[PDB]
Parts: structure tokens; C-alpha cells; sequence
């Protein structure tokens, strides 16, 4: 019994990857998201990362193959707070909604200020526009 | 969307 919801989030996640819609995931795409999140892992590393979930050795990373990655590679504390000093990145910490669009435009998802702050909406306890640590652990623990 | 890309953040953390 799995979820639309759950279903929807794990195709967006593979979309994220997949940049040219073919339902393969390359060394070409996870290196072209892992560069854009400012990594620079080289080729071999990225083939030994699919390599390990590869089930049919054809050298590539399918959906199910996919959702095996997801299984294994998602210290509850300290992922947080290294993924919040991505978001927070001039380290003040508040996520502004500048950052939160530079953050989102690495994710290949070009955004205008309304759904900007919809997504900041989500997180904001005190509606002054930002998440602060605090919110964010929030969200991250929320339903 | 905001918590689901913190998660997509914290995915290629992991993998490097
Ligand atoms: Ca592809
Ligand atoms: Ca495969
Ligand atoms: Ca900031
Ligand atoms: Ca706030």
C-alpha cells in the first residue's frame, strides 16, 4: 500500500536526476545535479554509486534501482543542519527567500516569488518571511 | 516542495 502522495514524491525525486525524461539515470545526470550542487564527483565514483544499486549490471539506474538508493542512502541532527548551511548560505541563519530560490535553481526548478514564498509558507512560524533553524527542524519532523 | 528538497539536498550529500 504505497501512497500517490509517496509515489509522487519518489518520481519527482528520480526527475530530478532523469533531466532528459528518459526513465535512466546516466553518470552524465547524477554528475550534471551533483556540479550544480557544487560537488565535483569524478566519472568512477559516479559509476561505483550506480554500481551498487545496478540489479541488472546494465550500467545505468532504472526506477526500482532507484528506489533501492533512496532505501540505503536516506545521524538525524547532523543531516539537518548540514543540509540547513546549504540553504542558509551567507550563515545568519535565516533562509531568505533569495537563498531558498538560489538553492531551488540548482535543483533545475526555475521559480517566481509566489510560489517561493508558498514553499516558505510551509516552514514560517512566525511569518517574517524566513525559516530559521528552528522552523526548519520542524518541517523536517512534521507529517 | 520545501521539505522534499531538503531531502533531495541531503540525498547527494550522502552519495559524496
Ligand atoms: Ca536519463
Ligand atoms: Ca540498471
Ligand atoms: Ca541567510
Ligand atoms: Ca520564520
Amino acid at each position: 500500500q504505497l501512497t500517490e502522495e509517496q509515489i509522487a514524491e519518489f518520481k519527482e525525486a528520480f526527475s530530478l536526476f532523469d533531466k532528459d525524461g528518459d526513465g535512466t539515470i546516466t553518470t552524465k545526470e547524477l554528475g550534471t545535479v551533483m556540479r550544480s550542487l557544487g560537488q565535483n564527483p569524478t566519472e568512477a565514483e559516479l559509476q561505483d554509486m550506480i554500481n551498487e544499486v545496478d540489479a541488472d549490471g546494465n550500467g545505468t539506474i532504472d526506477f526500482p534501482e532507484f528506489l533501492t538508493m533512496m532505501a540505503r542512502k536516506m545521524d538525524s541532527e547532523e543531516e539537518i543542519r548540514e543540509a540547513f548551511r546549504v540553504f542558509d548560505k551567507d550563515g545568519n541563519g535565516y533562509i531568505s527567500a533569495a537563498e531558498l530560490r538560489h538553492v531551488m535553481t540548482n535543483l533545475g526548478e526555475k521559480l517566481t516569488d509566489e510560489e517561493v514564498d508558498e514553499m516558505i509558507r510551509e516552514a514560517d512560524i512566525d511569518g517574517d518571511g524566513q525559516v530559521n533553524y528552528e522552523e526548519f527542524v520542524q518541517m523536517m519532523t512534521a507529517k | 516542495k520545501y521539505k522534499q528538497s531538503v531531502r533531495l539536498i541531503s540525498l547527494c550529500q550522502r552519495l559524496s
